C-alpha cells in the first residue's frame, strides 16, 4: 500500500515489467493520526471520494511506474477546509491490455448513413448514448430557445422510437445550443448566458460543479452556421472529454481544449484555421477534430456543403483540408456527435433523429 | 469598420473590448451588432447609431448601463440589455424603436416606480418581454397591448392588479413564479381576461390555494409547485376543458374532494411528487379513479404519509379493500 | 416635508469566514428603507431567512431598516457554482432600489509547513541584503511580520 | 532609471508601477563556460476604477406635483485596466422635486 | 422437497421501517435457527453484518452481535448458507465465503466472465451486478456475461469447493429486471416501477421464468406486489417458504402460493 498527504505526490512501481493494478482508492480522511497538521482540520475523520478509483486507473493502471500529485490539479475537493491524504491499494500483475473499447479505429474515410429512428417535433435538438457506462439508456434534448431546461432518458432504442420514456431531469439552470453531452453517468451542458461547462452527476440528481472556459464566445457570438446559440460544443472520444468552441483572441476561429471530467480544468488548449460560423457542426476521434461544412434550407446562389473540408490533430498540433462527403437528406443539421463505444455518429437534421456509420484507414501514423 | 472593434462579414464584433462608449465606423450593411461584456455606460451612444437602419439585433448584455439606451438603431427587431444596471425606463427611448419585438431585460435593477407610466406601450410591435430577475414589486401598468409573452418571474412581486392585465387578450405565456405572491395578492379574477393564454405558471410562491377565476379558452400548462396550498376548491379546476399539463407537487395538501378534476377532460398528465397526503376514506374516490384512467392520462406522486400503518405507500394500489372504510 | 431619496448603505456587508463549524451571519443597514433583502449567488434568500430590525438612528432623520442572515458551513460545502459563495444586499425606497458590495462567504484554514523560508546571509558593512518569505497557503491571505531576534521590527522606525 | 535597481543576492525591485510597466521580464544567468535562460516572469500593472465627477440635476418629469432629478456617476477617472477592481458603490442619484403651478 | 410452480407472491408482514433506501435481509435455511441477518446498503462503505436473536428483537432493534468484514461489500446480494456468508466483493466477479462460527474467510470463487461493478446491475443499479440465491436444488449465481450480451446468466455453485457445477443462459436482459429469485432450480425474473421515474404507469408483474432441468424458458404474468417504488432486493428461503423483500427504507416478508403444475 501506497500513502501520502495533500500537495505531496505519490510514487507506484512494480518490479521488472510487472503492471500496476488499483483495488481501492480514497481521497479524504478516515483516520486522524496518520498525517500530521493543525488539530483544527482533523476534526473530522469522515471525508469520501469514491471517483478516486476512476481516476488512479485512468493514469496509474496498465503502466510499470506512476506519479500522480495528490492535490487540485489531479483530484477535486470533496470537503474543503480539511487536510486530505491518498489511499492506494494496489497489486503486481502481468503487462497485458484490453483492445478495441479505448483503442482508436483510424482516420475517418467515409460517413454513410445507418438508422433513421423517428422525425421529432423540434428541428433542433440533440440525443446520445453514455459511452463508458455499458447500457443501451439514450438520453434526449430537444432545444427549445430560451425554454430548454429537461432531460430526457430512455431505456432502449425500441422505447426511444415508440415515445415511452424512463425518466426526465429537472435541470437546475437553463441550457445554450445542441451541445450537451453525457460522460459516467453525468451530464455536462452549457449554461444560458455564459461560458460556463455545468456536471450535473443523473444518479444523485445534484449539479457536483461548474467550469469557466476561458476567453470563449457565448450566447449566439460564435455559433454553427445555424446560430441557435450553439457556441460551446462538447465532445467524447478515445482521448477523453472535449471543448469545441471559439475565442475573439483567434478571431472566430474554432479553439479545441481537453476538459477533465473530475477537476473540471483545462488540460491543453488548441487554435485552429477554421470559422466558426462556416462550420455546420464538429466532432472528435482520437484527439483529431472533423470539420462538418453543410448546405441549409435557404441558401442563396448557394449549393455548396456536405463534405468534411478540415481536420485538426492535437498530438501533432497540424491541420489538413479533406473532402469526406456527409451525408445530408434534410438541410438544418442541428447536432453531431460521435460515441467511442460503436463508433457512429449522433446526428440531429431539420426534425430527424438519425445514426450514421463510419468507415475507417487501415492506419492513422 | 472600426480599428479597436473587429468586424466580421455581417456582423460587427466589439464585444470585451473594455469599451466605455459604441464605436464610430458603423458600416450600413450590418444585421448583427455585437457590443456585450463591455463597460458601456448609458452616455456613451452616439445619434449616428439610430441611423443604421440596416441593424436587426443588438446585444448589449453585461455591460454598465444605468437607463434604457437612446438612439439605439431605428429598425431594430431583438435586443438584448442584461446582466447590468437598468433601474429607468422612459417613453421617449421605446418610442424610437417602434420596430422591436423582442426584449430581453434579465439581472437587471428595474423597480415599479422607475418604469415611466405606458413607457413599454411606446414599443407597438413588442411581443416578447423578458422583465426576469428584477427588483419588482407588482406587475407594471401600461403594458404592450399586442404581447404574447410576459416573463416577469424571479423578482418581489407580493400584489397583483385587476388592472394590470387589461387589453393583453393576445399574451399566450403568463411566468410569475419564484415571487412573494399570495392569495390576498391576487384581485379577484385579475387573469379572467386572458382568453389567449396557453401557459401559466406561480412556482415556488405562497399560494394557499390556486388563483380563483382562470382562463380556461386556450390554457393548456397550469404549473402550481412550491406553493402552500392546503386544498383546491371544487370550482377552481372546472371550465379548464383544454388543459393537458397540470403539477400541483410540492404543496401543503392532505385531502382533496371528488370530482375536482371532472372538467379537465383533455388532460394527458398530472403531478401531485412531496406531498403530506393523510390515506383514509378521503383517498378512496383517488385509487378508484386510478384504476379506470386511460392510458392517455399519466398520474404520479400520490404516496401516502398518515398514518404510520399505511406510511409509505402508493395511493394506486389498497390492500384488504382500505381496511374498514367503506 | 422630509426629503424623498433613493436607500443610502450605512452598514454594507463584509467578507464572512467559517470557523470550525460555527455559523456567521451578514450584516446590512440602509436608508431610507422599508424592505431590505438578500441575494445569495444570483438569486432572492427566502423571507423567513431575514431578521429585520427597523431602529430609528437619532444623527439621521429619516427611516432606518437592519437585516441579518445566517450562513452556515453546510450551504458552502454544498455550494457548487464557479466563483465564491458572495451575497448582496438590495434595498427598497418610493423612488427605487440600490445594490451593495458584493460580500464574499469562504472556508477559513492555515497551514504549518511554510512555503518558502528566509535564508540565512553573509553581507560585508556596505553591501545590501532582501529576505524572502512565503507564507503557508490559507484563506484569507497570510499577513507577514518580520522579527529580530523573537522581537518585531518597526520599517517606519 | 532611479524606479528600477540591481541586488547584489540577484533581484529586481520596482518602486513604482509607472516609471516600468508591465512585460515578460526574464532573468539570465551568464559565465566563463556559457549562458542560461530562466522562465519568463509575467509582470502586469492593473489600474483599479475611480469614480468621475456627478452631472447636473435633470429637469422635472411632472409638470405638477411629484417630480424627479437624475445625476449620473461614471466610473471612468480612472477606467478600470489590465483586470483592475471595478468602481464600489451606486452610479445613479435621484431626489423629489415640486414644481410650483 | 419442492413445493411446486409459483402462482403468487402477496403482502405477509411489515417489520420497520430502517435508515437506508437499500439493502437485503435473510435467514439461514439450512440451520434451524430464529436469527435473522440483516445488511444496510451504503455506497463504496458496506463491510459490516448484524445479527438478531429473534423476530422481536430485530423490529426493537437489539442485536446480538455484528461481523467486521475483510472486503468491501458490492450490490444487495447478500445470502447465509449453513453458518456461512456469501457476499460480492467491490470491484470484483469474486463469491466470498466466510464462517460466523470461526469468522474467518474460508473462500474467494472467480464467477467466470461475470459483469461487475455497476456494469450489468438491476434497473435500481447500486451496484447490484451479482446476484446470490437459496432454494431446494441448493446455492446459485444470478449474474450477466458480454457473452450473453448483458442478459441473465444463472449458475449453480458448490458451497464446499466454490465451483460453477453448471451454467444456464436466459433471454432477459439484466438491467431491465428489478430482482430475480430461485425456486426448485427456476429463475423468477420481477418487472417493476420505480422512485422519480414520474413518465412509468405500468403494472409491476413476473414476466419470464427459467428452468435449469429442462432448460426451457416461458413468459409469464404473476402480480407482484409493490406497496413503495424502490425495490432493492428479493431473496427466497425454502424452510418458510418466504420472499424477503427490501422495498424503499421499509423492510418486508412476502406470502408465496404455490401450483402443482409440474412434470
Ligand atoms: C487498463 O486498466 C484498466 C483498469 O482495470 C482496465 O479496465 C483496462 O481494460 C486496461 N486497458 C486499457 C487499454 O485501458
Ligand atoms: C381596452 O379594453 C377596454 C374594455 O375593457 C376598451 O374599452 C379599451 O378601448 C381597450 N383599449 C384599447 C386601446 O383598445
Ligand atoms: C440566526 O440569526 C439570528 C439573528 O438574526 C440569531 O439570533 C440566531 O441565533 C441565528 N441562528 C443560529 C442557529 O445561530
Ligand atoms: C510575453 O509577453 C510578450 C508581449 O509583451 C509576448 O509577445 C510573449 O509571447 C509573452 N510570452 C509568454 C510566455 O507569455
Ligand atoms: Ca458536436
Ligand atoms: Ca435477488
Ligand atoms: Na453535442
Ligand atoms: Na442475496
Amino acid at each position: 500500500r501506497e500513502l501520502s498527504c495533500e500537495s505531496y505526490p505519490i510514487e507506484l512501481r512494480c518490479p521488472g515489467t510487472d503492471v500496476i493494478m488499483i483495488e481501492s482508492a480514497n481521497y479524504g480522511r478516515t483516520d486522524d493520526k496518520i498525517c500530521d497538521s493543525d488539530p483544527a482540520q482533523m476534526e473530522n475523520i469522515r471525508c469520501y471520494l469514491p471517483d478516486a478509483y476512476k481516476i488512479m486507473s485512468q493514469r496509474c493502471n496498465n503502466r510499470t511506474q506512476c506519479a500522480v500529485v495528490a492535490g487540485p490539479d489531479v483530484f477535486p475537493d470533496p470537503c474543503p477546509g480539511t487536510y486530505k491524504y491518498l489511499e492506494v491499494q494496489y497489486e503486481c500483475v502481468p503487462y497485458k491490455v484490453e483492445q478495441k473499447v479505448f483503442l482508436c479505429p483510424g482516420l475517418l474515410k467515409g460517413v454513410y448513413q445507418s438508422e433513421h429512428l423517428f422525425e421529432s417535433d423540434h428541428q433542433s435538438g440533440a440525443w446520445c448514448k453514455d459511452p463508458l457506462q455499458a447500457s443501451d439508456k439514450i438520453y434526449y434534448m430537444p432545444w427549445t430557445p430560451y425554454r430548454t431546461d429537461t432531460l430526457t432518458e430512455y431505456s432502449s432504442k425500441d422505447d426511444f422510437i415508440a415515445g415511452r420514456p424512463t425518466t426526465t431531469y429537472k435541470l437546475p439552470h437553463r441550457v445554450d445550443g445542441t451541445g450537451f453531452v453525457v460522460y459516467d453517468g453525468a451530464l455536462f451542458f452549457n449554461k444560458e448566458r455564459t461560458r460556463n461547462i455545468v456536471k450535473f452527476d443523473l444518479r444523485t440528481r445534484i449539479k457536483s460543479g461548474e467550469a469557466i472556459i476561458a476567453n470563449a464566445n457565448y450566447h449566439d457570438t460564435s455559433p454553427y452556421r445555424w446560430g441557435g446559440k450553439s457556441d460551446i460544443d462538447l465532445a467524447v472520444d478515445e482521448n477523453g472529454l472535449w471543448v469545441i468552441y471559439a475565442t475573439e483572441q483567434n478571431n472566430g476561429k474554432i479553439v479545441i481544449s481537453q476538459l477533465n471530467p473530475y477537476t473540471l480544468r483545462i488540460e491543453g488548449t488548441w487554435d485552429t484555421a477554421y470559422d466558426k460560423r462556416s462550420a455546420s457542426n464538429a466532432f472528435m476521434i482520437c484527439g483529431i477534430l472533423y470539420v462538418v461544412k453543410s448546405v441549409y434550407e435557404d441558401d442563396d446562389n448557394e449549393a455548396t456543403g456536405n463534405k468534411i473540408d478540415y481536420i485538426y490533430n492535437t498530438d501533432q498540433s497540424k491541420d489538413s483540408l479533406v473532402d469526406v462527403p456527409f451525408p445530408n437528406s434534410y438541410q438544418y443539421i442541428a447536432a453531431v456527435d460521435y460515441n467511442p463505444r460503436d463508433n457512429l455518429l449522433y446526428v440531429w437534421n431539420n426534425y430527424h433523429v438519425v445514426k450514421y456509420s463510419l468507415d475507417f484507414g487501415p492506419l492513422d501514423g | 469598420c472600426p480599428s479597436v472593434c473587429r468586424c466580421d462579414r455581417n456582423f460587427v464584433y466589439c464585444n470585451e473590448r473594455s469599451l466605455t462608449s459604441v464605436p464610430l465606423g458603423i458600416p450600413e450593411g450590418v444585421t448583427v451588432l455585437y457590443l456585450h461584456n463591455n463597460q458601456i455606460n448609458n452616455a456613451g451612444f452616439p445619434a449616428e447609431l439610430h441611423n443604421v437602419q440596416s441593424v436587426h439585433t443588438v446585444y448589449l448584455y453585461g455591460n454598465q448601463l444605468d437607463e434604457f439606451p437612446m438612439n439605439l438603431p431605428k429598425n431594430v427587431r431583438v435586443l438584448h440589455l442584461q446582466e447590468n444596471n437598468i433601474q429607468t425606463i422612459s417613453r421617449a427611448a421605446l418610442a424610437q424603436l417602434l420596430k422591436l419585438e423582442e426584449l430581453h431585460l434579465d439581472d437587471n435593477s428595474i423597480s415599479t416606480v422607475g418604469v415611466e407610466d405606458g413607457a413599454f406601450r411606446e414599443a407597438i410591435s413588442l411581443k416578447l418581454l423578458f422583465l426576469s430577475k428584477n427588483h419588482l414589486s407588482s406587475v407594471p401598468v401600461g403594458l404592450p397591448v399586442d404581447l404574447q409573452e410576459l416573463r416577469v418571474d424571479e423578482n418581489r412581486i407580493a400584489v397583483i392588479s385587476d388592472m394590470a392585465f387589461q387589453n393583453l387578450t393576445s399574451l399566450e405565456r403568463l411566468i410569475v413564479d419564484g415571487n412573494l405572491l399570495t392569495n390576498k395578492g391576487i384581485a379577484e379574477g385579475t387573469f379572467s381576461h386572458l382568453t389567449k393564454l396557453k401557459e401559466f405558471s406561480i412556482v415556488r410562491n405562497s399560494l394557499s390555494h390556486p388563483p380563483p377565476d382562470l382562463p380556461g379558452t386556450h390554457l393548456i400548462r397550469l404549473y402550481l409547485q412550491d406553493n402552500q396550498i392546503n386544498h383546491i376548491p371544487l370550482t377552481a379546476f372546472a371550465n379548464l376543458r383544454k388543459l393537458e399539463r397540470l403539477d400541483i407537487s410540492n404543496n401543503q395538501l392532505r385531502m382533496l374532494t371528488q370530482g375536482v378534476f371532472d372538467h379537465l377532460s383533455n388532460l394527458k398528465q398530472l403531478t401531485a411528487r412531496n406531498n403530506p397526503w393523510f390515506c383514509d376514506c378521503s383517498i378512496k374516490w383517488v385509487t378508484e379513479w386510478l384504476k379506470y384512467i386511460p392510458s392517455s392520462l399519466n398520474v404520479r406522486g400520490f404516496m401516502c404519509q398518515g398514518p404510520e400503518q399505511v406510511r409509505g405507500m402508493a395511493v394506486r394500489e389498497l390492500n384488504m379493500n382500505l381496511l374498514s372504510c367503506p | 416635508s422630509a426629503p424623498g431619496t433613493l436607500p443610502h448603505f450605512i452598514e454594507e456587508p463584509e467578507d464572512a469566514y467559517i470557523i470550525k463549524s460555527n455559523p456567521i451571519a451578514l450584516r446590512c443597514k440602509a436608508r431610507p428603507a422599508m424592505q431590505i433583502f438578500f441575494k445569495c449567488n444570483g438569486e432572492w434568500v427566502h423571507q423567513n431567512e431575514h431578521v429585520s430590525e427597523e431602529s430609528l438612528d437619532e444623527s439621521s432623520g429619516l427611516k432606518v431598516r437592519e437585516v441579518f442572515i445566517n450562513v452556515t458551513r453546510q450551504q458552502v460545502e454544498d455550494f457548487h457554482g464557479p466563483e465564491d459563495y458572495w451575497c448582496q444586499c438590495v434595498a427598497w425606497s418610493h423612488l427605487g432600489t440600490s445594490k451593495s458590495r458584493k460580500a464574499s462567504v469562504r472556508i477559513a484554514y492555515l497551514r504549518k509547513n511554510f512555503e518558502q523560508d528566509p535564508q540565512g546571509r553573509e553581507v560585508p558593512i556596505e553591501g545590501m541584503i532582501v529576505l524572502h518569505c512565503r507564507p503557508p497557503e490559507g484563506v484569507p491571505a497570510a499577513e507577514v511580520e518580520w522579527l529580530k531576534n523573537e522581537e518585531p521590527i518597526d520599517s517606519e522606525q | 532609471d532611479e524606479n528600477i535597481d540591481t541586488r547584489a543576492d540577484h533581484n529586481l525591485i520596482i518602486r513604482q508601477a509607472r516609471l516600468s510597466d508591465s512585460g515578460n521580464y526574464t532573468c539570465m544567468a551568464a559565465n566563463i563556460v556559457a549562458k542560461r535562460r530562466s522562465l519568463s516572469a509575467t509582470v502586469v500593472v492593473y489600474v483599479n476604477g475611480g469614480w468621475s465627477s456627478w452631472t447636473e440635476w435633470s429637469a422635472c418629469n411632472v409638470r405638477c406635483g411629484r417630480g424627479w432629478q437624475k445625476r449620473s456617476r461614471t466610473c471612468t477617472n480612472p477606467a478600470p485596466l489590465n483586470g483592475g477592481a471595478f468602481c464600489e458603490g451606486m452610479s445613479v442619484q435621484k431626489i423629489t422635486c415640486t414644481a410650483l403651478c
